[PDB]
RNA sequence: UGGGCUACACACGUGCUACAAUGGACAAUACAAAGGGCAGCGAAACCGCGAGGUCAAGCAAUCCCAUAAAGUUGUUCUCAGUUCGGAUUGUAGUCUGCAACUCGACUACAUGAAGCUGGAAUCGCUAGUAAUCGUAGAUCAGCAUGCUACGGUGAAUACGUUC
């Protein structure tokens, strides 16, 4: 972190629909809508992700389509 | 910062009583995270691919050179990449960027890591690193991150990536 | 392709529905390339062409809903 | 621009801006445009920063997945390379469906002429 | 009985539908001719996303198929491999049939390729005429961009016989 040549980055709050569990850093900047104090009291403008709502593993998706299985009585 | 205290509350009792180490300071720490992004053009396209990685992790990024000036493409001391070390306040943060979920096509990354006890990955395009925008980038900025630990067992690398989807 | 009974030819049904008793394998001798696959089909071949072929085709658990014994082609290309 | 990967176009009508996503276009895009405060009025990249949340929560409820089921067409198709017909020897030898394989300008599956 | 006449790297005739803004989508919205229909044409109101399903009175200027369509007034996309075009390709149906795999047709669900008015050359037409969208018929259970018939909109041009 030598001076001068780097772009600046600092923390945010990523307003996810599930608990907003991201107070980490990044180069994005916009208007601080909803600040907090339990997380980084900074530019709150990190909007939304799809982090912890449906993983391909740690969740449940919809069912599979169709086998042979003539369950329609032809 | 909360990722570090989970490395200092959660994995402490686990990895010392599942792998059954003796002392307390024996768990696999996470060392450097190198990020190398080659370019297929030995002419001019790397002039526009400098800024892409700097939006994901603001370290300036070295332009490397070749060693040998090999057969049918390039002469000596061109640029074909951009390595960036990420060590402490970034390695607890870029690995904390668990938003490869934007890629979404079976985010399960790999099964076989490598024979020595490191763990290399792959990406494809503007998916990960959710700070960047999908407007000013009409080129596949695809990267190759890595993750090396002080452990000397690939079984230990299987446990240590408990919180990144495989 | 409609409702109402996917149109197995009935003499083929006459052969299979009592052919499935023992552990013997004498398959078809049909050359009727019309019928679909009833789901109660045992391991046996068929003979489904009549110009010159008895191609023994597998009854293996494919997509059985096809209204055809069309696993046996008719001609070549090259 | 959030629906599947990105929904690239701005400032169009949304009823055809939801055609650039896979699996939905121009006639079920009228149907899946089913939400209050959701109407095409030349506000594609406007008029919604929370109203967009309902019209992809329902798309996640819309059981046919859009892009997540790109494996099922090759499940069905590759299942039909068990050598029956209708995909079997239009791919294992590669002619084209269309019932006339060399009399007309069949070039939609042919490489060139 | 069951295959074939449809097969295939290819060569050429005829035909159609298109490359867009005097264009496309969208609801509303007027004016024909010539034809067929006694187990055939089928209304009205009915159940379907439509392809249609049931029943069902009227019947040869009168009854049925049978709303002609282009255009007018008006909303909208605003010059893009594009809200241009449907070529291709899986699922899920309808109908005719003893049955639609080889080998029909139609519907809505996504898929959406080639293509920017086309080299050398080459045709068709002189007023209801070429072009434009349509209407009916025989053949026929079912399946035509062909086919012979019918109306609607309707221009430009011909001084000249030299090749
Ligand atoms: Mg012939
Ligand atoms: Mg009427």
């Amino acid at each position: 972190m030598k001076q001068g040549i780097h772009p600046e980055y600092h923390q945010v709050i990523f307003l996810d629909t599930t608990t907003n569990f991201k107070f980490l850093s990044g180069s994005t900047k916009t208007s601080s809508e909803m600040m907090e104090w339990e997380d980084g009291k900074e530019y709150p403008v990190i909007r939304l992700d799809i982090s912890s709502d449906s993983h391909p593993f740690y969740t449940g998706r919809q069912k599979f389509a169709a086998a042979d299985g003539r369950v329609e009585r032809f | 910062n909360r990722l570090k205290e989970k490395f200092n509350t959660e994995v402490t009792e686990n990895l010392m009583k599942k792998f059954n180490y003796s002392s307390v300071m024996e768990v696999p720490k996470i060392d450097k995270i190198v990020v190398n992004m080659g370019v297929g053009d030995a002419v001019q396209n790397s002039k526009v691919l400098d800024n892409a990685v700097e939006e994901l992790e603001l370290i300036t990024g070295q332009k490397p050179l070749v060693t040998k000036a090999k057969k049918s493409i390039a002469t000596f001391r061109l640029r074909e990449g951009m390595p960036i070390g990420a060590k402490v306040t970034l390695r607890g943060e870029r690995m904390y960027e668990f938003l490869d979920k934007l890629i979404s096509v079976s985010l399960p990354r790999v099964r076989d890591f490598q024979g020595v006890s490191k763990k290399a990955f792959d990406g494809r395009g503007n998916y990960t690193l959710g700070v960047k925008e999908q407007l000013i980038f009409p080129e596949i900025d695809y990267d190759k991150v890595s993750k090396v630990r002080g452990m000397d067992i690939v079984i230990v690398t299987t446990a240590n990536t408990d919180e990144e989807a495989r | 392709s409609i409702k109402k009974g996917p149109f197995v030819d009935e003499h083929l049904m006459k052969k299979v529905e009592a052919q499935e008793g023992s552990e013997k394998k004498q398959v078809i001798k049909t050359w009727s390339r019309r019928s679909t696959i009833f789901p109660n089909f045992i391991g046996h071949t068929f003979a489904v062409y009549d110009g010159r072929k008895h191609v023994p085709v597998y009854v293996t658990e494919d997509m059985v809903g096809h209204k055809l014994g069309e696993f046996a082609p008719t001609r070549t290309f090259k | 621009a959030r629906i599947a990967g990105v929904d690239i176009p701005r400032e169009k009508r949304v009823v055809i801006s939801l055609t650039y996503i896979y699996g939905i276009g121009t006639s079920t895009a009228q149907k899946i445009l089913e939400e209050a405060n959701v109407s095409a009025d030349t506000r594609v990249k406007d008029l919604t920063d929370d109203e967009l949340g309902r019209i992809r929560e329902v798309v996640d409820g819309y059981k046919v997945e859009g892009d997540l089921r790109r494996e099922t067409n090759l499940n069905i198709k590759r299942l039909m390379e068990i050598s029956s017909y209708r995909g079997i020897r239009h791919r294992r030898g590669l002619p084209v469906r269309g019932q006339k394989t060399k009399n007309n300008a069949r070039t939609r599956k042919g490489p060139v002429k």
